[PDB]
């Protein structure tokens, strides 16, 4: 039982200079937004696409730095650094529903932006509850891989 | 305090303060299974309850989380089972393997499924013509809020005439102490003799209860309407049936000993005639001769009896629920004030972990004057290896 | 289950002047006085009688105000008003019985009082409990309805 | 499922100076020993006996106003008053069984003193588990009728 | 099921003065042994006993005060007066069991003794686990009559 | 269900001066050697032995006083009056089951000292675990009338 | 299901001055060492043997007083006295088991000094998981028996 | 179920002079080693093996509670009487499972050392899952009797 | 279901000095490492090796201390005594699994290293889940068998 | 499973100047009384009213928010702006039943008044208890569907 939005923008070219800014955690779990950056990176390699990765800030106040000014600041960084798409996104859910079959909930939406303008090129969400015998990892490689399989990378 | 009022809570049956307590999560393993099985979420209750049974929690949770794990098992296994059965009906039986899967599809929804072949040995048949039955039972079980909603579909295949059955059974919780349960039959299999089993179908009305009327006495009575037909959907008589039983128990383990003694009486209006396609001249499978209308069916039967039943859990039963091994030693005397004749019946069974978390069951069952037998008497044999989903 | 006690005293005379004092609540329901109360006067207008009710005073210290010293303060009340009956009574069970039914239990005792001495002219009390499918204002107001049907009024 | 003792004393006249004095609670409930005075009270009157009621009055402090005190003071208002017969008790048990729909079990004792000397003239005790369905008032109001029904008055 | 024990002493006179003196509880319910002693003056009144009751007398800390102790004030009260006979004794059991039926356990024992002396004239014990549908009271009851039926008075 | 151990001693005189000191309360249940005191008075005064009771010796703080300090300051007192013999014993098991069933267990020590010199004359044991339907009380009672029944005396 | 130990010593001799030193409780049950004890002195008995106990000297704070200082010092006196044999040992079960059979489980260790070198003349252990409707004291009595019986003595 | 390591090492001197220093209590029942310690002496007594016991020191200090610092203050020990051998070993499981079975699990390991040099000489391990009716200490002295069984003596 | 790691390194040498160095307990249960530690002695001495085993100097506070440090403080005893080999390793998983089969599940990594380089010349890991009626000992047994009969030893 | 209260009143004019005031929070549900807002708003837009707004207040402590006087407030604004009706209403009922197939119970009462005044020109209840598998937010939405949709405009 999923559900995936079709983004109607057009084809972005595969062959440029990507990065990849923190997701928002909107889930409730923590460090699930961090889960879903590592699969993603994995995803997104499978598929060509090999993004700069965001320089690691020394946070001194963790709670401070709310997850949108951290991904504002990778914005900036990704301006400084010239890149010509930026993927993020976002975890709406990353729970297991438990009761007794302990099936997992995997939320996410992805975005690609202009660095540059900071406009949105490519928006998109996918949700997906599993089988009672699958891991919540699992769960969200299947949904970020038919995300970034969505892409229509030239 | 806090944890009185969480007590007072779950004894008086608040609902509304229980669910809160459960939102909140302000109670201790136990404690949750307990509300869980109070709002009458079970298979919830099954899974926060084996999720628990660790070394991370406290002495007395984990027996009462093991106590609580072992009492849902036995209300809704889930497992497989493997095994063969013999039962006599006195001068006919019915042998083959059989396949009993059960699992909570769902938190609120139980399925079993109990498939099983065999081929029936009786004189008074043309076990020819009635070739190898293949059964299918497949019985979708819904929780409610104050009992239960099963339906099930039981199929016979045979060369003779397939059989296809549905049934609808609804069981209410009235308190903590009464229990009635309403149910409608439709074309179902029969046990009330051996040639009603292996030729007859059985459309039925029926109403139950059960009645606590102590902490060990309970009273369980049933009303029904049956009406009897050939598989071929031919009648062979419609009848009413009541039965009443008294259980007291003596010890409710180690081992559980409990007493029963109960009633059980039969009046059917019979057809004139058995059917004539159902004899065996007439390209039929009743091959004994004369086939009197009393025979498939009795138009008065009765009996009351007297039983003790000693056991540790239950052999056979698709979950163990004891410590490494099980076994049932039953016994009752009838009298069949029909019939003139005493019954007398011991049920043995011995149930022994094998590989671990499974149970390989012998069973033994004699009979002496079994209802339609004729005088000859009964029995059963069954061996059974029963394997349980869960951690 | 229901039970009633049957007065052997004299009816008495619905055209004389009738009150109505607070009820003594011992059960262990709050504000089951009033409730019976609030029914008792519903019931009583039903049969023709119409009390006047006791008037309330400010709260002020009403912990160490008793349920049997607050209702000789409505006595003397009913006697300066020259009332010749009072209606009083008390609550022995106001609550749903432990189990999986919901079942109401009521226990409820009527007297009638005559404020010029005190004495006692009608005394009953009624029970009800084993209906599962009624609320416990139901059950109240039928074990009153009984007992003041049961008040022979001439 | 009750049990009740037969005394073997002399009748007591109905016509005569009747009081009713508190009952002592001993059972657990709190409040029980009002509840079974004001049943009494109700079961009495059926039988055509109507006592004199003590005079109340609020304690200054629970703890040390006892049970046998207060009995001890309306004794002596007894003695003052120079009545014939004072009918009392005391409450055992005023309880439903643990549980869930637990049936209600009610003990009470029933004595009448002389007044004056202060010798117990009558005392009787019962007892009664009821029905799931039967409520505690309701089973009081038996045990309390068959214990003054059994009282000999002529 | 019940136990009782057979004396086997010599009979005791019924016409004598008789006392009572409260019983000793030794079991862990509160005010157990009241309710004992109230049951028992009961039972004895079946059989023709009327003991003169010994004086309630004040006191502070019910809690510090010692059953014993008061036991022996009340046997020099009794010494103080012609009392032939004092009957006492002690409840061991008085609770409903724990188990799935939460039957009555009522254990009691039952002496008499000699004022002057102190010396026991006669000790007999019982112990009743009732049926299920009983209730405490009523099998502390059966237990007491057992007891005071087997003080056989020549 | 039950086991006791059988001594090898030589038989006692019925007809001697017994006593009869504190019984240790090894088990965890409260004031389980005072019931077994008790209970065991009752059952030796059906065998013919009237013991004479140890004097309530008088304590402020319970607590400071062992019980087997007790049992010394008891002893001294039999050794003062020259008493021939003194039953003497020990709790060791008072509780139902923590099962369903809730069955009594009891286990009772039994010992019979000389109380000039202090040497054990007899020694016995004696434990039960009886039917689900049976009190605390009736069980012990049947494992002190066994333990008592097996003294042969003379 | 039970296991013993079988010594393979010498016999020992009845017909000696055989002390009784406490035992240590390594199981986590309160005053199972006294029990132990108890029930050993019956045991021995049974078999001709009445071990001379050991004396108090009243001990301060339990909890913090070493059970195995108390047991040297119970030597000590034993070598003082000129005794010749010493039986102790250690508890090291004492419980019903928490599973779904709640079956008594007890484990003891049997120990024979020679009270001035302190050699170990004698030494087994018995281990006993009983009947679920067996007692926790007489799956006690049996092991101690069984050491006990298994004991060689001349 | 049972597992055993079988040693490849020399046999060891029979009649030689063996002692006892504590068992170190790796396992998270609390008391174990010494529980272990007394059935390990009485299964090496079965063996005709009769070491000498390290003699115990007081405790006054939480920093006392170390094993292997007492287990090295018992080795000096036995270097400063010239002991032969030394067996010591460690309790690894010690406790009832908490599944349905709840069955005994124990594992033990036992090494037998020089003293003077320290090497170790002996070094099997042991663990059983024994019956769920049977005892912790049986299988623990089952587990022990193969361990010390297997020790190849002559 | 078990699953073992197959280097693909050259064999070691029997005949050589080794050493044995705490194992680091990741599993969060407690004293897992010793519990291997000994268990592994116990497993190697069945292989034909007798590692010198690291002498246990006291450290500070038992509840902060790395397990990483006091290998490597062993690792530089190991260096000083000229060891050929040293066996040390981890513990991943020791623990019962959830549920009602009481199901022990242990992982377990050995490391062979070269004190003087501190370079890895053998790494392996093993798992062990699915024996629900053996014991955590016993599975640890099994495990560290099949680690060490792997380790081709010549 | 609903109930609705059908108005006898005449029908309003759809073109006019309406308002909405806020809906008073009577349930105890946290914020029902926007969320009632939000849907009736969207529910009267079907209808074709397009009610303004009135507009937010700066709020300070939100446990002390009273909701009449806010309501009476925002029907001051809409006396101020010259609204001919102002859309209001309550929030009986807005929460899950409890238990296995806990339907959504909503119960809303919609009022519209005339700010010149004060005068209430239409006041209608209704009540839902919906599907077991019905969302609180659809059993809203229908139910004041239902209510709007009777709201007779002309
Ligand atoms: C006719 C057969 C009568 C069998 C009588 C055996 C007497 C002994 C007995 O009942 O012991 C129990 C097991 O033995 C049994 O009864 C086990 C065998 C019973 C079935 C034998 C026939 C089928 C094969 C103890 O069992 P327990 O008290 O430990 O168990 C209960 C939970 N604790
Ligand atoms: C060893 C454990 C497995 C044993 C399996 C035995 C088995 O399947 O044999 C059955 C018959 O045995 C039997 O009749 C077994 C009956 C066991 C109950 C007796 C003891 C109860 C106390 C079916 O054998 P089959 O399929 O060849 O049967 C001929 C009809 N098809
Ligand atoms: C066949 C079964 C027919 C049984 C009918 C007779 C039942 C009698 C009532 C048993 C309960 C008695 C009871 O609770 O009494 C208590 C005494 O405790 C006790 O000592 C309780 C003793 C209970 C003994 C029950 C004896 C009858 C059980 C049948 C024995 C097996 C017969 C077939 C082989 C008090
Ligand atoms: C005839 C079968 C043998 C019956 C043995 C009864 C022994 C009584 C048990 C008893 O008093 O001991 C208790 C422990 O034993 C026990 O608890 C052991 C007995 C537990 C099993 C009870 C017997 C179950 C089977 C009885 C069926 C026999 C009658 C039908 C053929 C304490």
């Amino acid at each position: 039982c999923s559900s995936f939005t079709s983004e109607s923008a057009t084809p972005l070219a595969r062959g440029a200079q990507w990065g990849l800014v923190p997701l928002l955690n909107y889930s409730q779990a923590p460090q699930a937004g961090e889960r879903a950056e590592q699969i993603l990176l994995s995803v997104l390699a499978e598929e060509g696409v090999r993004p700069r990765l965001y320089p690691a800030q020394p946070q001194g106040d963790l709670q401070l730095v709310d997850d949108r000014e951290r991904q504002q600041r990778a914005l900036d960084w990704a301006r400084q650094q010239k890149l010509a798409y930026v993927v993020t996104g976002s975890v709406e859910e990353w729970q297991y529903k438990n009761g007794l079959d302990g099936e997992p909930a995997v939320g996410v939406s992805l975005q690609v932006l202009e660095p540059a303008s900071g406009r949105v090129l490519w928006s998109t969400s996918g949700a997906r509850a599993g089988w009672s015998r699958e891991s919540l990892a699992g769960a969200a490689q299947k949904v970020l891989r038919e995300l970034v399989g969505d892409l229509r990378l030239e | 305090g806090r944890n009185e009022e969480i007590q007072a809570a779950l004894r008086s049956q608040n609902r509304a303060a229980l669910q809160r307590l459960l939102e909140r999560g302000e109670l201790d393993p136990a404690q949750r299974v307990e509300a869980l099985v109070r709002l009458g979420h079970g298979g919830e209750a099954l899974g926060e309850a084996l999720g628990a049974l660790g070394d991370g929690h406290s002495r007395d949770n984990r027996e009462q989380l093991r106590r609580q794990a072992a009492e849902i098992l036995e209300r809704t296994p889930q497992g497989l089972q493997l095994g063969w059965n013999k039962r006599d009906f006195g001068g006919l039986d019915f042998k083959g393997p059989t396949l009993r899967a059960a699992r909570h599809l769902g938190d609120d929804w139980y399925a079993d499924l109990e498939l099983g072949s065999g081929r029936y040995h009786g004189d008074a048949l043309d076990s020819s013509l009635l070739g190898s039955e293949r059964n299918a039972r497949l019985t979708l079980r819904r929780e409610l809020a104050d009992g239960f909603a099963a339906a099930t579909l039981d199929g016979s295949w045979r060369d003779d005439e397939d059989r296809h059955g549905l049934g609808v059974l609804r069981n209410w919780r009235l308190s903590s102490r009464d229990e009635l349960e309403a149910g409608l039959d439709w074309h179902r299999e029969t046990d009330e003799t051996g040639l009603m089993r292996a030729l007859g179908m059985r459309d039925s009305l029926r109403l139950g209860g059960r009645h606590t009327l102590s902490g060990r006495d309970q009273l369980s009575w049933s009303l029904a309407h049956n009406r009897f037909s050939t598989r071929q959907g031919d009648d062979l008589g419609n009848g009413e049936a009541l039965s009443l039983e008294w259980a007291h128990t003596l010890f409710f383990d180690g081992p559980a000993w409990q007493l029963r003694g109960g009633i059980d009486y039969q009046r059917n209006r019979l057809e004139n005639r058995v059917p004539d396609d159902l004899l065996a001249a007439h390209g039929g499978a009743l091959a004994l001769d004369g086939a009197r209308s009393q025979d498939l069916l009795q138009d008065r039967y009765g009996q009351v009896y007297l039983g003790s039943t000693w056991r540790r859990g239950f052999p056979g039963a698709l979950n163990r629920s004891r410590p490494q091994y099980t076994w049932i030693v039953d016994t009752l005397a009838g009298w069949q004030w029909t019939e003139k004749e005493f019954n007398y019946g011991i049920d043995l069974g011995i149930g022994m972990e094998l590989l671990g978390d499974d149970e390989l069951a012998f069973t033994f069952g004699y009979q002496s004057a079994p209802q339609g037998g004729g005088g000859d008497a009964g029995g059963t044999l069954g061996v059974t290896y029963s394997t349980r989903f869960g951690r």
